[PDB]
C-alpha cells in the first residue's frame, strides 16, 4: 500500500547544492490531511527533522538550517522535493521522506527507506572485488564459507548479493571499514554444504552506484 | 500554542452527539481575525452545555471581551448554519493555523 | 527546543519478557511522544503516538506511558520480531525533535564461532597488495578475540575488523577481520594464521595456512 523512497546524488562535493526527491505511491499531497516531512541521521548519531510539506503548500523548516532549505512539491502532488544550499560535511546524513500520519500533528506513519549522502571533496572511486575462495580450511562439519572482498571504493554505499538473489539462506555482509587510506574496503561470505563445491556455482553480484561500478564475480575452489 | 492545540482537542471531542441539539448560528469570515470572530457568533447559543469550555477556551484568544446581546449586523449576506457546521469549519482554520506555526 | 535523552541506549533480555524503554524530555511536552520500531533494510515503523495511543494494527503487547517530561514503552512477553532500535520523538513543540534509541537485542546461549581463513588472490596480488581473510561465524555473545599470527610473528596494528547485527535466526553474530600487508611481505613468509579466543571456547581455535598449499 503506502510507500515512500528517496532519490539522491549519492555524493557531492561542499559549497554545492543538495536536491532530493521523495516519490511515493498509496496517497497524494492533493488530498486533504496529506503531508510528506524530511528527516536525516548522521552516522552513529540521532535523527533531525528538517522540513515538511502539507497538500496545501504550507511548510515549516528547521530554524537551525531554515535559510539553506527549500521545500517543494509538484502540482500532480506525487513527488517532494528539498533542496539544501550550501553543504559542508555535516550534512553527510542518511536522508528519509516520511508521511505524516496526521492531519494537523507531525509523527510519521510511513516512511522511506532512506538515501545516503556524503559530501566530500574526495573523488569517487569503483571498488575491485576479489574471491574468498572455499577450501579445507574454509570448511567445517559438512560447511564450507566463501565470499567476496569488496576493496577500495568511495563514498558508500556497496550492495552484495550472492547468484543474484538466488541465495537467501547464509549470507553475511558485513559492514564497511574505513581504511587508513580514506578508502573503503567490505567483505560479504556465505556458507554451503562442502559436498556440492565441485558442482554449483557461486557469484557475488556488486553494486557500487556513485562510480556506476557493477561486477559479477565468480568464486571457485582454488588459488 | 498549547493552547490552541487544547482548543483543537476539544473541538475533536465535541464533534466526533449533534453539537448544539438544533441551534443555528450565522456564518463569518473566520480568516480575519478568526478567533474574536468564532466567539462573537458562538456567544449567544444559550441552551447548550457542550459549547461552554469551547467558549471559554476562545476568550483566552481574543484581546477584548465578547459578550452577549451585541449587535453585529442583519446579516444580510451571511446565512444560518448548525453550530456543529461552524465550529468543524472552524477546526479546520484552527488546524491550518497550527500548522502554520 | 527540546532534548530527547533515551538512556539506556542499550538492553539486552530474552524472548517472553516483559521489558520497559524510557525516553526524557528537557522540558514538558505534554503528553505528546511518539514511539517508532526500526530494523535493518526494514523502513521505520510508528507503534505509539500521543504519549500512549497505539497505532492501528500494532499489537497490544506495546504500551505507551507518561506525560510532561518522562515516558516509557513497554513491551510485555516479548516476541523474536519484538527485538530492533527504538526511538522516541516529542511532537508538542517545533522545532521537532527525536531520541537517540535504545537497541533491544536478545539474550540467548553462548555459542561458538565456526572459523575459517581465505589467503589472498592472485588477483589481488597482481596489484600489489595482500588481504588475508579470518571469518568467524554464528557465535554469541558479541565479545570475541582475533589474533593474527604471520611466521609466529604477532601482527599488531595492521588488521581491521567488523560485525553483523544479530542474525534474525539464531540471534548470534559473525565477524571478519582482515590483515593487510604488500604483496612484497606476503611472499617472504609460510604460516598465516588466525587465533579465536571466545567464551563458547574451552582453547583457543587456530586456522591456518601455508602459502603455496
Amino acid at each position: 500500500q503506502v510507500t515512500l523512497k528517496e532519490s539522491g546524488p549519492g555524493i557531492l562535493q561542499p559549497s554545492q547544492t543538495l536536491s532530493l526527491t521523495c516519490s511515493f505511491s498509496g496517497f497524494s499531497l492533493s488530498t486533504y490531511g496529506m503531508g510528506v516531512g524530511w528527516i536525516r541521521q548522521p552516522s552513529g548519531k540521532g535523527l533531525e527533522w528538517l522540513a515538511h510539506i502539507w497538500w496545501d503548500d504550507v511548510k515549516r523548516y528547521n530554524p537551525a538550517l531554515k535559510s539553506r532549505l527549500t521545500i517543494s512539491k509538484d502540482t500532480s502532488g506525487s513527488q517532494v522535493f528539498l533542496k539544501i544550499a550550501s553543504v559542508d560535511t555535516s550534512d553527510t546524513a542518511t536522508y528519509y521522506c516520511a508521511r505524516m500520519g496526521s492531519d494537523y500533528d507531525v509523527w510519521f506513519d510511513y516512511w522511506g527507506q532512506g538515501t545516503l549522502v556524503t559530501v566530500s571533496a574526495a573523488s569517487t572511486k569503483g571498488p575491485s572485488v576479489f574471491p574468498l575462495a572455499p577450501s579445507s580450511k574454509s570448511t567445517s562439519g559438512g560447511t564450507a564459507a566463501l565470499g567476496c572482498l569488496v576493496k577500495d571504493y568511495f563514498p558508500e554505499p556497496v550492495t552484495v548479493s550472492w547468484n543474484s538473489g538466488a541465495l537467501t539462506s547464509g549470507v553475511h555482509t558485513f559492514p564497511a571499514v574505513l581504511q587508513s587510506s580514506g578508502l573503503y574496503s567490505l567483505s560479504s561470505v556465505v556458507t554451503v554444504p562442502s559436498s556440492s563445491l565441485g558442482t554449483q556455482t557461486y557469484i557475488c553480484n556488486v553494486n557500487h552506484k556513485p562510480s556506476n561500478t557493477k561486477v559479477d564475480k565468480k568464486v571457485e575452489p582454488k588459488s | 500554542s498549547t493552547a490552541l492545540r487544547e482548543l483543537i482537542e476539544e473541538l475533536v471531542n465535541i464533534t466526533q452527539a449533534p453539537l448544539c441539539n438544533g441551534s443555528m448560528v450565522w456564518s463569518i469570515n473566520l480568516t480575519a481575525g478568526m478567533y474574536c470572530a468564532a466567539l462573537e457568533s458562538l456567544i449567544n447559543v444559550s441552551g447548550c452545555s457542550a459549547i461552554e469550555k469551547t467558549q471559554r477556551m476562545l476568550s483566552g484568544f481574543c484581546p477584548h471581551k465578547v459578550s452577549a446581546g451585541q449587535f453585529s449586523s442583519l446579516h444580510v449576506r451571511d446565512t444560518k448554519i448548525e453550530v456543529a457546521q461552524f465550529v468543524k469549519d472552524l477546526l479546520l482554520h484552527l488546524k491550518k493555523l497550527f500548522r502554520e506555526g | 527546543d527540546v532534548q530527547i535523552t533515551q538512556s539506556p541506549s542499550y538492553l539486552a533480555a530474552s524472548p517472553g519478557e516483559t521489558i520497559t524503554l524510557n525516553c526524557r524530555a528537557s522540558k514538558s511536552i505534554s503528553k505528546y511522544l511518539a514511539w517508532y520500531q526500526e530494523k535493518p533494510g526494514k523502513t521505520n515503523k510508528l507503534l505509539i503516538y500521543s504519549g500512549s495511543t497505539l497505532q492501528s494494527g500494532i499489537p497490544s503487547r506495546f504500551s505507551g506511558s507518561g506525560s510532561g517530561t518522562d515516558f516509557t514503552l513497554t513491551i510485555s512477553s516479548l516476541e523474536p520480531e519484538d527485538f530492533a532500535m527504538y526511538f522516541c520523538q516529542q511532537h508538542n513543540e517545533y522545532p521537532y525533535t527525536f531520541g537517540g534509541g535504545t537497541k533491544l537485542e536478545i539474550k540467548r546461549t553462548v555459542a561458538a564461532p565456526s572459523v575459517f581463513i581465505f589467503p589472498p588472490s592472485d588477483e589481488q596480488l597482481k596489484s600489489g597488495t595482500a588481504s588475508v581473510v579470518c571469518l568467524l561465524n554464528n557465535f554469541y555473545p558479541r565479545e570475541a578475540k582475533v589474533q593474527w599470527k604471520v611466521d609466529n610473528a604477532l601482527q599488531s596494528g595492521n588488521s581491521q575488523e567488523s560485525v553483523t547485527e544479530q542474525d534474525s535466526k539464531d540471534s548470534t553474530y559473525s565477524l571478519s577481520s582482515t590483515l593487510t600487508l604488500s604483496k612484497a611481505d606476503y611472499e617472504k613468509h609460510k604460516v598465516y594464521a588466525c587465533e579465536v579466543t571466545h567464551q563458547g571456547l574451552s582453547s583457543p581455535v587456530t586456522k591456518s595456512f601455508n602459502r603455496g598449499e
